[PDB]
C-alpha cells in the first residue's frame, strides 16, 4: 500500500506493535528463509534521528561491519517502512557474501533415494563418496579392462536438477538429464562414450607400450596428441581422430632439418601402404619403413636434452625442439630462447618471419622460422 | 480407421506405426497422379480433402508416427523423399498442408532434441526447401512473418537463413520491405537479416535504402554484430558510393564509446576492417581523400590516425601518398600529443 | 520554489560535481562519496542541479561505471531518484533502438541495483502511453542478461505483476517465464488468474510457453483457468495450445 | 556453551582496508563437557556419546564439520604438545580412570 498502516504489515508480517501509540514494534524479521528478533522503540513522537534498534546477539553477528551504515541509515531515513525496506536488502547482501553457512538437504527424498540408485546400480561400482555425500565418484571398466571414473556432484536435489559430471576422456560428454533419469541412465551413457573410444584406447595403449613415448608423461584418457621419440634428437608428433584411430592420423616430424627431410620424403611414397586392419604402430613401421626404440629414457637419464640456452626442459609449455644441422652440436633449444638469442646478436640476418645466425656452442649456420 | 490411410494404401503406400522408415508400394509419380485422380472422381471431391486433412492432423497427433511420416520414404524397387513432402507435391492438399504445417509447430518449441538428437522444427521446414510448385506465396508468407513475429530465436533465426531455399521468385521483393520492418523492430537479429538479404534476388536502389537504415541505428547495434555488418557495408559498397558511406562511417564510427570482451571484438573488428581495406584500393585511396579534407577541424580523432597507421603497415602502392598526407597535415599544427 | 538546502559540503563542490560531469564527456573520487550525505529529497533537487538529464551517450555511460564501483551501497530511495534523471528521459525519449551505450549503461547499472531500477522505471516505462519497439527492448534485455539472477528474477516478479497487463506486460514477461523462473504457488495462481482475464497473439505465446515450463506447476483448478482461457478461437496456434493442455489433463 | 554453542573470532581487515571482528556462531552437536587446544588450529572437545576434535586451521569457515576419536566420554581433558612423533594428550574418562 501507499501508507504504512497497510503496506508496513504486507512487507514485514512479523512487526506487532506492543504499545498503543504504534511506538515500539516488536518480534521479526524475514530474511532468506531466516527470521529473526527484533525490538525496535522509537522516542514520543515518530523520529528516527532518535531511536533505539536493539537486537538478538545472532542478529548483531550477520550485522558485523554495518553498525555504522545502519546508524546512517536511521538518521537519513524519512519513515519506518523505508528502514526495514534497506535493514532486509542489507541482510540479504550481508548473508549472501557468508554464503557458506547455508544449505540443509531434504532427507525424505534424497539420502534413501541416493541408497536406491546406488542399489540400482551396484557397490562394486563406487569407488568415492564425500561426507556431504555432495561428490561421489564411480567406475566403469571398458571391453579391454580399463578403469574410467566418473566424478559426480550433487546439488540438494540431486533427482530434479542435473548433477554435474566430470570425466577425463578428451570427446564431450553428453548426459540426457531428466527429473526422471538416475544415476543407472547416465551410466549407461558413459559406457556409451567408453565404447566409441574401445578401439582409440587400445591403439593409443599400443603406442604407450612398445614405443618412447616423450611428451606426454603419464597421459591421461584425454590425450589425443603422442610425442613419440624415435632415434635420439627427432621426434614425431601425433594426433590421432579417436572414431578412427586405426585410420591414417595427421602426424609429423620435429629435429634436426638433414634427418626429418628423408622421413617426411618416405611417408609421402608410402602413405598409401597405411591399412585400416593393423594397429598405428604395426602400419607406421612399414610406411616410414623404422622401428622405434624401447625408452631410450633409462639409458640417456641425463644427455643433458635442455635447452642449452637456459638449461630448462618445460619453459612455459615450449619443449626442446629447435636444433642444430650440424653432427658435433646437435645442441637442442626453445623457440623463445633461441629467438632472443639470434635477435640480440649484430651478425644475425632476418628475411621475413626466420632469423639465419650462429649456434650458440657451435658457430655454424642455424635457421629459426617463428 | 480414417479416410487417409485408407487412400494412401490405395494410391500405393505403406502407412507404419513410426518406428522405421514408412515403405512405398509404388512409384513417387504414379502414388501422387493416382491419389490426386482417386479424390477428383470420388464424390464431394472439394469436400474429401476437409476430411484428408482432419484424418492426417488426427493421425499425426503421436510425436513418432508424425515424425516417420516427415522422413524419407523407402523405396523397394532405394530411398525416396517424405510422404508430406510427396502429398505436398499435390496442390488441392498443398495450402491447407501449409496451413496445418504451421498451426501445430510452436507445440515444438521446447522438444529440440527428442531421441536421436533431430530437430522437429527444422524437419518440417525443409519439408518446404526446393519446392517445384508454390500455390500461393502471401498466405505461406504471412503465416511464415507471423510464426517469425512469435517465437524464440535458433528457431526463426534457421527460419531466415532457410529462406532463400523456400521462397518463389514472385515472393522476393514483399519479404524484403518486410524484413527491413523486422530490422528497425528487433536489433538481436541483424545478422542473419542481413546475410539472407544479399543471399535473396532484390534491386539494388532498395539495398541502398535498407544500408542507411543500418547505419543510423549503428549506435543500437552490439559490438559481437558490428564485423560481419561492416563487412556487409564494405561489399554494398560501390567505386561510387565510396566517401557517401565513409564519411557517414568515419563519423558515427566511436570506438571510445565501446569500452575484457569489448576489447578482444574491437581487435577482431579492425581484422576485419584490415581485410577490407587490405583487400579493395577503392577503398584506401577514397578513405585518405576522406582524411585529406579532414584537415579543415584540428577535431579529427582517434580512427584515422590509426586507420593511417593501419593503411600504410598493409596497403604498399599508397605508402608515399600516406606519408605525403601525413606530413602536409602535422606541418599545418594538426596531429599533436594530445 | 522549495528551499531546501544540499549538503554544504555539495553545494561547496556543487560546481566540481559539474566540473567531474562535463570532464566525463571528454576509478572515481570523493565527490561522487558526497550522494551518501544527500537524503532522496535533497537528492532530488540534486540530480536536477547537477542536469544529469542532458550526458551523452558517451558521457552517461562512463558515469554509470563510477556509481557502480561505489563502496557503501546506495540506499533503494536515493538509487531510484537517480534513474529517472539518468534514463528515464532517453529511455521515454527513445524513438529508435536504445544505442549499445544505453543498453550496455542501463544493463550493467540494472545488474548491481535491479530493483531500486527496475521497482523505479519498469512501471512508468510501461505506465507511459506511446511505449513503442524502442522501450521494449532493453527491458527484453534487462530480462535475459544472465546477471539478472533467478533472486531478482523473481523480484522482477513481484513487480511485473502488480502492474496492468497489456501486450507490453507480457512480452517482456514471456522472457522472464522464459528462464524457468521459480515461482511461490502463490504468485503462480496469480499469473496463471491474471493471464486467465486475451484475444492477444503475444497472450497466446505467454500462455502456450507458461504450460510447457510450469506444466510442473499445473494444478487441476489453474488447467480449467486455462480452459477458460483458450475458449477464445481468435487465439491463433490453439490446436497446439489445447494439445498442451489436453496434454496436462 | 555446554548445549553446544560454539563461538568462533578472527581478524579480518577485509573490503573497508580496516580491521573488523569476524564472528562465526557454530551449533555443534551433544552436551560439550570439557575441550582443550592442541597444536595447528585444532580443538579436542567432548560430548557423553564421543570425544570429537575440530580443525579451524585453513577467512576462516563457513561450517564447524567435525569428526570422533572413536574414545569414549573423557570429561576433564589436558594437553601436551610433544613436537618430537605426534601429540600427545592426558584425559579422565567419564567412568572415573
Ligand atoms: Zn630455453
Ligand atoms: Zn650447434
Amino acid at each position: 500500500m501507499a501508507v504504512t498502516e497497510a503496506s508496513l504489515l504486507r512487507q514485514c508480517p512479523l512487526l506487532l506493535p506492543q504499545n498503543r501509540s504504534k511506538t515500539v514494534y516488536e518480534g521479526f524479521i524475514s530474511a532468506q528463509g531466516r527470521d529473526f528478533h527484533l525490538r525496535i522503540v522509537l522516542p514520543e513522537d515518530l523520529q528516527l534521528k532518535n531511536a533505539r534498534l536493539l537486537c538478538s546477539w545472532q542478529l548483531r553477528t550477520i550485522l558485523s561491519g554495518y553498525h555504522r551504515i545502519v546508524q546512517q541509515r536511521m538518521q537519513h531515513s524519512p519513515d519506518l517502512m523505508s528502514f526495514m525496506m534497506e535493514l532486509k536488502m542489507l541482510l540479504e547482501v550481508a548473508l549472501k557474501n557468508r554464503q557458506e553457512l547455508y544449505a540443509l538437504p531434504p532427507p525424505p527424498q534424497f539420502y534413501s533415494s541416493l541408497i536406491e540408485e546406488i542399489g540400482t546400480l551396484g557397490w562394486d561400482k563406487l569407488v568415492y563418496a564425500d561426507t556431504c555425500f555432495s561428490t561421489i565418484k564411480l567406475k566403469a571398466e571398458d571391453a579391454s579392462g580399463r578403469e574410467h571414473l566418473i566424478t559426480l556432484k550433487l546439488k540438494a536435489k540431486y533427482p530434479a536438477e542435473s548433477p554435474d559430471y566430470f570425466v577425463d576422456f578428451p570427446v564431450p560428454f553428453c548426459a540426457s538429464w531428466t527429473p526422471q533419469s538416475s544415476l543407472i541412465s547416465i551410466y549407461s551413457q558413459f559406457l556409451a562414450a567408453i565404447e566409441s573410444l574401445k578401439a582409440f584406447w587400445d591403439v593409443m595403449d599400443e603406442i604407450d607400450e612398445k614405443t618412447w613415448v616423450l611428451e606426454p608423461e603419464k597421459p591421461p584418457r584425454s590425450a589425443t596428441a603422442r610425442r613419440i621419440a624415435l632415434g635420439n634428437n627427432v621426434s614425431i608428433n601425433i594426433e590421432v581422430d579417436p572414431r578412427h584411430p586405426t585410420m591414417l592420423p595427421e602426424c609429423f616430424f620435429l629435429g634436426a632439418d638433414h634427418v626429418v627431410k628423408p622421413l617426411g620424403i618416405k611417408l609421402s611414397r608410402n602413405i598409401h601402404l597405411w591399412d585400416p586392419e593393423n594397429s598405428v604402430l604395426q602400419n607406421l613401421k612399414d610406411v616410414l619403413e623404422i622401428d622405434f626404440p624401447a625408452r631410450a629414457i633409462l639409458e640417456k637419464s641425463d644427455f643433458t636434452m635442455d635447452c642449452g640456452i637456459c638449461y630448462a626442459y618445460q619453459l612455459d609449455g615450449t619443449i626442446p625442439d629447435q636444433v642444430c644441422d650440424n653432427s658435433q652440436c646437435g645442441q637442442p633449444f626453445h623457440q623463445i630462447c633461441l629467438y632472443e638469442w639470434l635477435r640480440g646478436l649484430l651478425t644475425s640476418r632476418q628475411s621475413f618471419n626466420i632469423i639465419f645466425g650462429e649456434c650458440p656452442y657451435c658457430s655454424k649456420p642455424i635457421t629459426l622460422k617463428m | 480407421d480414417s479416410i487417409f490411410v485408407k487412400l494412401l494404401k490405395i494410391s500405393g503406400i505403406i502407412l507404419k506405426t513410426g518406428e522405421s522408415q514408412n515403405q512405398l508400394a509404388v512409384d513417387q509419380i504414379a502414388f501422387q497422379k493416382k491419389l490426386f485422380q482417386t479424390l477428383r472422381r470420388h464424390p464431394s471431391y472439394p469436400k474429401i480433402i476437409e476430411e484428408f486433412v482432419s484424418g492426417l492432423e488426427s493421425y499425426i497427433e503421436d510425436e513418432d508416427s508424425f515424425r516417420n511420416c516427415l522422413l524419407s520414404c523407402e523405396r523397394l524397387q532405394s530411398y525416396s523423399k517424405s510422404l508430406i513432402k510427396l502429398l505436398l507435391g499435390i496442390d488441392i492438399l498443398q495450402p491447407a498442408i501449409i496451413k496445418t504445417l504451421f498451426e501445430k509447430l510452436p507445440e515444438y518449441f521446447f522438444e529440440n532434441k527428442n531421441s536421436d538428437e533431430i530437430n522437429i522444427p527444422r524437419l518440417i521446414v525443409s519439408q518446404l526447401k526446393w519446392l517445384d510448385r508454390v500455390v500461393d506465396g502471401k498466405d505461406l508468407t504471412t503465416k511464415i512473418m507471423q510464426l517469425i513475429s512469435i517465437a524464440p530465436e535458433n528457431l526463426q533465426h534457421d527460419i531466415i537463413t532457410s529462406l532463400p531455399e523456400i521462397l518463389g521468385d514472385s515472393q522476393h521483393a514483399d519479404v524484403g520491405k518486410e524484413l527491413s520492418d523486422l530490422l528497425i523492430e528487433n536489433t538481436s537479429l541483424t545478422v542473419p537479416i542481413l546475410d539472407v538479404l544479399s543471399s535473396l534476388r532484390l534491386d539494388p536502389n532498395f539495398l541502398l535504402k535498407v544500408r542507411q537504415l543500418v547505419m543510423d541505428k549503428l549506435s543500437s547495434i552490439r559490438l559481437e554484430d558490428l564485423p560481419v555488418i561492416i563487412k556487409f557495408i564494405l561489399h554494398s559498397v560501390t567505386a561510387m558510393d565510396t566517401l557517401e558511406v565513409i564519411s557517414e562511417l568515419r563519423e558515427k564510427l566511436d570506438l571510445q564509446h565501446c569500452v575484457s570482451s569489448g576489447q578482444s571484438c574491437i581487435i577482431l573488428l579492425f581484422d576485419v576492417i584490415k581485410s577490407a581495406i587490405r583487400y579493395e584500393k577503392t577503398i584506401s585511396e577514397a578513405w585518405i581523400k576522406a582524411i585529406e579534407n579532414t584537415a579543415s577541424v584540428s577535431e579529427h580523432k582517434v580512427f584515422d590516425l590509426v586507420m593511417l597507421f593501419i593503411i600504410y603497415s598493409t596497403n604498399t602502392q599508397t605508402k608515399k601518398y600516406i606519408d605525403r598526407v601525413l606530413r602536409n597535415k602535422i606541418r599545418s599544427g594538426c596531429i599533436q600529443e594530445q | 520554489a522549495e528551499s531546501l538546502e544540499l549538503p554544504k559540503a555539495i553545494q561547496d563542490q556543487l560546481p566540481r560535481l559539474q566540473q567531474l560531469l562535463k570532464t566525463l564527456e571528454e576509478a572515481p573520487p570523493v565527490e561522487l562519496q558526497l550522494l551518501h550525505e544527500c537524503s532522496p529529497s535533497q537528492m532530488d533537487l540534486l540530480c536536477a542541479q547537477l542536469q544529469l538529464p542532458q550526458l551523452s551517450d558517451l558521457g552517461l555511460l562512463r558515469l554509470c561505471t563510477w556509481l557502480l564501483a561505489l563502496s557503501p551501497d546506495l540506499s533503494l530511495s536515493n538509487a531510484t531518484v537517480l534513474t529517472r534523471s539518468l534514463f528515464l528521459g532517453r529511455i521515454l525519449s527513445l524513438t529508435s533502438s536504445a544505442s549499445r551505450l544505453l543498453t550496455t549503461a542501463l544493463t550493467s547499472f540494472c545488474a548491481k541495483y535491479t530493483y531500486p531500477v527496475c521497482s523505479a522505471l519498469l512501471d512508468p516505462v510501461l505506465q507511459a502511453p506511446g511505449t513503442g519497439p524502442a522501450q521494449t527492448e532493453l527491458l527484453c534485455c534487462l530480462v535475459k542478461m544472465e546477471s539478472l539472477e533467478p533472486d531478482a528474477q523473481v523480484l522482477m516478479l513481484g513487480q511485473i505483476l502488480e502492474l496492468p497487463w497489456k501486450e507490453e506486460t507480457f512480452l517482456v514477461l514471456q522472457s522472464l517465464l522464459e528462464r524457468q523462473v521459480e515461482m511461490t504457488p502463490e504468485k503462480f495462481s496469480v499469473l496463471m488468474e491474471k493471464l486467465c482475464k486475451t484475444t492477444s497473439m503475444a497472450y497466446a505465446k505467454l500462455m502456450l510457453t507458461v504450460m510447457t515450463k510450469y506444466q510442473a506447476n499445473i494444478t487441476e483448478t489453474q488447467r480449467l483457468g486455462l480452459a477458460m482461457a483458450l475458449e477464445p478461437n481468435t487465439t491463433f496456434l490453439r490446436k497446439s495450445l489445447k494439445a498442451a493442455l489436453k496434454h496436462l489433463g | 556453551g555446554h548445549h553446544g554453542r560454539m563461538l568462533a573470532i578472527k581478524a579480518s581487515w577485509d573490503e573497508s582496508g580496516k580491521l573488523v571482528p569476524e564472528l562465526r556462531e557454530y551449533c555443534l552437536p551433544g552436551p560439550v563437557l570439557c575441550a582443550a587446544c592442541g597444536g595447528g588450529g585444532r580443538v579436542y572437545h567432548s560430548t557423553p556419546s564421543d570425544l570429537c576434535v575440530v580443525d579451524l586451521s585453513r577467512p576462516e569457515e563457513g561450517p564447524g564439520g567435525l569428526p570422533p576419536m572413536l574414545c569414549p566420554a573423557s570429561l576433564n581433558i589436558c594437553s601436551v604438545v610433544s613436537l618430537s612423533g605426534g601429540t600427545k594428550l592426558l584425559a579422565l574418562s567419564a567412568k572415573g580412570r
